[PDB]
């Protein structure tokens, strides 16, 4: 280990490898509040370079939370093939960089080499990777699962459908699923956040979501984003189960703040297996998002780059059908701007791909954020060219009891005849049977919820 | 272990199997642009966005960098500023950097010879390194061009914030039958000693258009040698006196 | 017409079309600085849907520098079609908005439409546009012109070599030249910006380009950007022709700042049929930018989108081969940050494909502007889906000599494997040749410029 | 130069350039007439070898009216690119017609080479060229333009509607237009010759051809051949313009003839670009064919295919949307037979297209010629294989008022089907909505004007 280079004849050095990790980052709000940031450019740059000249053991052998006090720093670590990390340990992360980046490298050859990658030589690689890097290498690394539809086949692009209501009321739900369904959105999932943390109102709002996927014998999946064992509660007690719904952080405190036990996915992969209405082998779905841990007091001196890297080396070990990183959904504190956004966004995405995840992206803002709706309609579309899984739809992104702004249902539509991508072949066959859909694009009679009516 | 900013950072080949690697350092050796860092896919190599970065980091310094006023004072030049009272508004305001304050017109009919053939004015503009570096090696064999065989020379002085139009105000206010503005343009990635002159035949803050103005552009050590375009720029002033013109409106 | 609405129970009152025009705008510094911008963003909303609701007539018949006094304003009205402006002309600005975005509206109905159209009118769509509005109605808008290559073919993407020097030294052009050939760069233009203007040097320059032309058989055509006159005088004393060169303004006065008579574009026109070494029928290349009518006195109160409008008018009155926006040429004074400079990015090429011209982007920022090289790329890669023609490229993009940052090599190689697009199919064919390419793909030996040796 | 071979021990010698191209010339009763003729199928060959070894150069400079004299010469010369002319100006015309020839020319190669040549020079490969030369060399110089329709796409074949009346009665052009769009002919244009050669009637005409175009949607351009001036007339006069017509000779004298004055064609493409109903840029139409100078007193002693040669470079100043001679339009005495109507038909549609306009054929012929439609039938199948861009169509090919025969709708069916050839692209897709096409064939309801009713 070096901890130190000279850059323009003047010395930098770092005390550890968290603070390398912190500093290399590109600014943003959050690492300045956290009081883990570069103190200038110089020293960004600096941090950069004696990461990537730090060795994939250097990353690996330095977790941000030790193996003995995490159970998350544990979880990844035990996931780890062995032989694939021998192979690349002596590599420097500038090697490893080159080598993601690589055309001689291969979609095969990537799937192995993951293996060997911890979440923080995960988020080192990212560190030093520019924006068209992020895009470009997460472009190359696809990843596919199956539910009732498949998604993340290059080539094509997906959406949940994310119907909420400030009282949970049914035909609010309903009037936007339709809405959704009219312009190709919910291949994903048909997903409700839901007001009341309860039984008896879980399983009436996916009565209702299900009612339609079961009327019009929709190829999709339900959820309703409640805490797991809620959900748990519900499908036991016979409501149909499609997804089965957890926020996630990248420590155990971080869990613990979230009321989190590990054995409760465990769990909700053995309640999926008995109860689920899945034909394929993944039904789990996690949301993330940089700012969590720092919010929960449990980033434990970590920037937010590496602490949301862990959230996916946490995901990974659970295979999840999807998950997506919630970009901007706290606010300012953690990142402030369009720029710092996006940056976190291609970030997010090409840390969840590299880590081997399904990895989607909630492209969003708040309204005490500097921040509006272009913004999202820039990053939605840099990240579909990155191969980004899904987005959410809701009408013209406006959520009225979440309180921010997602991208529209339009968007999904126009991300789609824009880029020439196809949604989930499963749920384009019923798209182009209920007439909303041909070649790829929304026919005349498409953006009408009346259709179904 | 190396210093991006070093003589073997930017030497540096990335060109991983190369056809001819020759060629390649004598195409390194024949040229100050990013040329034979290789690539990643179709990406930068780590190292060229590195040192990238690195110079990035210190081009975004040289734009806030300002000369001591205690430098101006030893060069022997009379300090006068524009409207702008500071860097971070000359970046915003074009318009301010564009016209003299009421102190700095007083000031120049104070202080300076009146009615001069030819004028030369300093400023440090949008790179004050291209001054600094700059200023010895230029600008005595210029005034001692435009004296000797030659003319009424005016006496040089430094304007604070100054914008290139700025030189049709000093025109109107001296009396100049030439203005000499030597001025920095914005900094380049790499390098911030780029000089420029700008230069215009009696002009009028009313009636002068930019294509009026004859520029002489990349006066550095690594472009036009400041001492070989001193020699230029008192030529370019003997022809605007004998031709009555500038810019666009010059012969050949 | 109204110059006035009523938003939240206060009312919003307008003096005139210009202002109105102005404040409709997404903030920018340039506009803030001409004192032209709306005051908050109730103010900006407003100016927004009473230019919304104004009609083609209403801003047809109010140009922002009148008739009698501007010849581009004369050049820009005496160019329409009539009978297409007669159809059109009661149309609001949010229905030819909607008119543009509609999915059954063809290639071949705006082709009609856009003759009807003024500069003025082209601006205000744009002002009503999102983001992702920009992007796909300009991708749906595609403008094809042919030099010695075909550029602007939906499913490709062209570049420029712009291989300056500060000396303009031959071996430093050369070097710079089969960097970029190496990476498949050049289909759009092998062009040089000058040092020194002046015929000796401008066929020296030209000589140089080529001099590798004509070695290796390229497809494609060199351009030197002095002055074009000095390009006219150099051609005609035998220096090869390619595309012939002119930065244009938007007023009579911007051009007289820029040294530029009307009639030295006839010229170039009648000098490049006589004289000029190209295939097809199009050999001008035009450069713009926002801020550059601002900087010359020559706005007249209107904002710098209107303005940089009527430079595609212009343009278009002369059919060239390629135009770009150099979007952030000069600095935060016109455009401040990031935001800005995408959102004017997307403005620019949505306005120019809308004027029917072949329509790229300098991708670029300077170093005393809120950028960097991460907004390059964030820009390159949605302008590439909104169908850009064109980009620039330098090694790694550093102009050793205009002192800014432009797109690298690497830039485009990277959106052309990113988004599966290929080279104009001319160089494509020359590049598969060469063994730089196959496929739409650089080869294992592309980007090393000792291939060629 | 030399003018003089020596054949079989014979010594042939010419006066002038001029004299061997007229007796290079095979046999027609034209050149007979203008008593330019070759004496003998000796001397023909002896001159074909002259002209041969003649270069580009020789014939380039010996315009056959002087340039002071003549204002088609001065517009044929001064719109010669001279860089591509001092390329090519020692090649001889045996290598010329070799160079069009060759597989290793490609059509951009000619692009640049033929705006080096002359009238004179196209004429004088035409006249070393046997049948396939002329066919085979057409085929491989493609010419494409665009009006509402694109025209002379390689795989295309267009047809002008002419539907003709003696007393231009609306019901009888309407019945011969419905009975054309039936059989899929009308891509190129539907094209009246009026009767009576004013304002009142040329704007009903074209209300009746416009009647049917906006009924149906059909994209296509309308046209009524009378004498330019009144076209222009009309349409500033508020008629709908599609086409604007004029028949063209190649000498001043020949226009003076006609009463064409240049600045008239002038005047059309200005009233083309304020009224006219033209997607595309192009939008004028010129007719053309051998013997109309020689009518004229017009061709200062030049046999007749030079003299149409001078058409063609006359036509490609305006680049029109198409051109077509009329081939055997006007008697025996210019072309007699058979053969000569289909070597003429060949030599004109080669030269057409190697003067790079959008050359198509009225293959016709006239009752006191020694001719039938076999020939018709003969030279337009022929010309089809050579990429002639259109034919004419009319009820069973027989003009009630212009008094000659011309091909039938029928015509235009047997040669797309018999070649694999398809409509202009934009036509083809209305004739399969309307049912009329389906896969570039008559479908069973097509043939049957009924079908508009
Ligand atoms: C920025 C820039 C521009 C901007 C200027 C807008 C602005 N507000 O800055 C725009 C885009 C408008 C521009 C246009 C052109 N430019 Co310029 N420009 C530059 C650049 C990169 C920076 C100059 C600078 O930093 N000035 C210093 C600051 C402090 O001055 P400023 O007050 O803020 O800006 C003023 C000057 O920049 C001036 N200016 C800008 N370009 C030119 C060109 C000429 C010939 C003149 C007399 C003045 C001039 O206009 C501003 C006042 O309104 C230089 C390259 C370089 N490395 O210097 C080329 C450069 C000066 N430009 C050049 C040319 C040729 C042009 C054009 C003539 C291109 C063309 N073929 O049409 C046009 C027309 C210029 C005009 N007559 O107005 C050449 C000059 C060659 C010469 N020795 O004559 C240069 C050197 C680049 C090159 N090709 O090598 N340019
Ligand atoms: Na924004
Ligand atoms: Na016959």
């Amino acid at each position: 280990m070096k901890l130190k280079t000279t850059l323009f004849g003047n010395v930098y050095q770092f005390k550890d490898v968290k603070e390398v990790l912190a500093k290399a980052n590109e600014l943003r709000s959050g690492d300045v509040l956290a009081g883990v940031a570069a103190a200038s450019s110089q020293e960004r740059v600096a941090a950069k370079q004696v990461l990537s000249e730090m060795t994939v053991a250097d990353i690996r052998n330095n977790p941000v939370i030790a193996y003995e006090d995490d159970c998350v720093t544990r979880l990844i670590q035990d996931d780890v093939n062995e032989t694939a990390y021998n192979q690349i340990k002596n590599w420097s992360i500038s090697e490893l960089r080159e080598y993601v980046l690589s055309d001689e490298t291969s979609v095969d050859d990537i799937a192995f080499t993951r293996k060997g990658l911890t979440s923080e030589v995960v988020a080192a690689v990212a560190k030093i990777c520019s924006n068209a890097d992020l895009i470009y290498g997460a472009k190359k690394m696809p990843v596919i699962k199956k539910a009732n539809t498949t998604i993340g086949i290059p080539g094509t692009f997906s959406a949940r459908l994310q119907p909420n209501d400030t009282r949970d009321d049914v035909q609010s739900i309903a009037a936007q699923i339709y809405e959704g369904l009219s312009f190709g959105v919910g291949d994903a999932v048909i997903g409700v956040n839901p007001v009341t943390d309860d039984v008896e109102n879980l399983s009436r709002v996916l009565d209702t979501i299900y009612g339609v996927i079961d009327k019009f014998n929709i190829p999709t999946q339900g959820c309703v984003l409640a805490h797991v064992t809620t959900q748990i509660e519900a499908i036991r007690r016979g409501a149909p189960g499609g997804l089965i719904f957890q926020s996630i952080c990248g420590s155990e405190k971080g869990l613990k703040e979230f009321g989190v036990e590990l054995a409760m996915l465990d769990e909700a992969r053995a309640v999926g297996a008995e109860f689920n209405r899945i034909a394929g082998e993944n039904c789990l779905y996690f949301e993330t998002g940089q700012g969590s841990a720092l919010s929960a007091g449990a980033n434990f001196g970590a920037d937010q780059v590496t602490m949301e890297a862990r959230n996916y080396g946490l995901a990974r070990h659970y295979d999840p059908f999807i998950v997506n990183t919630v970009v901007g959904f706290i606010g300012p504190e953690y990142l402030y701007n369009d720029r710092q956004i996006i940056r976190a966004g291609l970030e997010d995405h090409f840390m969840g791909k590299l880590s081997g995840i399904s990895m989607g992206c909630d492209c969003c803002y708040t309204n005490h954020a500097d921040a509006d709706q272009n913004l999202n309609e820039n990053l939605m579309i840099l990240l579909a060219t990155a191969g980004c899984n899904y987005i959410m739809g809701m009408p013209l992104g406006d959520d009225i009891m979440l309180n921010y702004q997602t991208t529209a249902f339009h968007d999904t539509a126009t991300v789609r005849q824009l880029l020439n991508l196809r949604p989930s072949p499963e749920f384009e066959r019923w798209l182009e049977s209920m007439g909303i859909m041909a070649n790829g694009r929304l026919t005349k009679r498409a953006g009408d919820p009346s259709l179904f009516f | 272990a190396l210093d991006l900013g070093s003589a073997e950072a930017k030497a540096w080949i990335g060109v991983e199997n190369p056809h001819r690697a020759d060629v390649l350092t004598e195409l390194r050796r024949s040229t100050v642009a990013r040329v034979c860092t290789g690539r990643a896919g179709p990406r930068p190599r780590t190292q060229a966005l590195l040192r990238f970065l690195a110079d990035h980091s210190r081009s975004k310094d040289t734009v806030l960098k300002e000369v001591p006023e205690e430098w101006v004072k030893a060069q022997g030049l009379l300090e006068v500023r524009s409207e702008i009272s500071d860097k971070n508004l000359y970046l915003t305001r074009p318009d301010m950097g564009r016209r003299l304050c009421a102190e700095a017109v007083e000031a120049l009919k104070a202080q300076c010879v009146a009615n001069p053939d030819v004028q030369v004015v300093i400023s440090d503009g949008l790179s004050t390194d291209a001054i600094t570096v700059n200023y010895e090696e230029i600008l005595p064999p210029l005034m001692a061009g435009l004296k000797q065989a030659g003319l009424k020379v005016g006496t040089p002085f430094f304007v604070r914030y100054g914008r290139v139009k700025i030189e049709d105000q000093i025109g109107e206010i001296l009396g100049a039958k030439v203005v000499i503005l030597l001025v920095g343009e914005r900094p380049g990635l790499g390098q911030s000693e780029s000089l420029s002159c700008y230069a215009v035949y009696s002009p009028r803050m009313a009636t002068t258009v930019e294509a009026d103005r004859t520029c002489i552009s990349n006066i550095h050590q690594g472009g036009t040698p400041p001492v070989e375009a001193a020699a230029v720029i008192v030529d370019l002033a003997k022809r605007m006196l004998e031709q009555k013109a500038s810019g666009i409106n010059m012969t050949r």
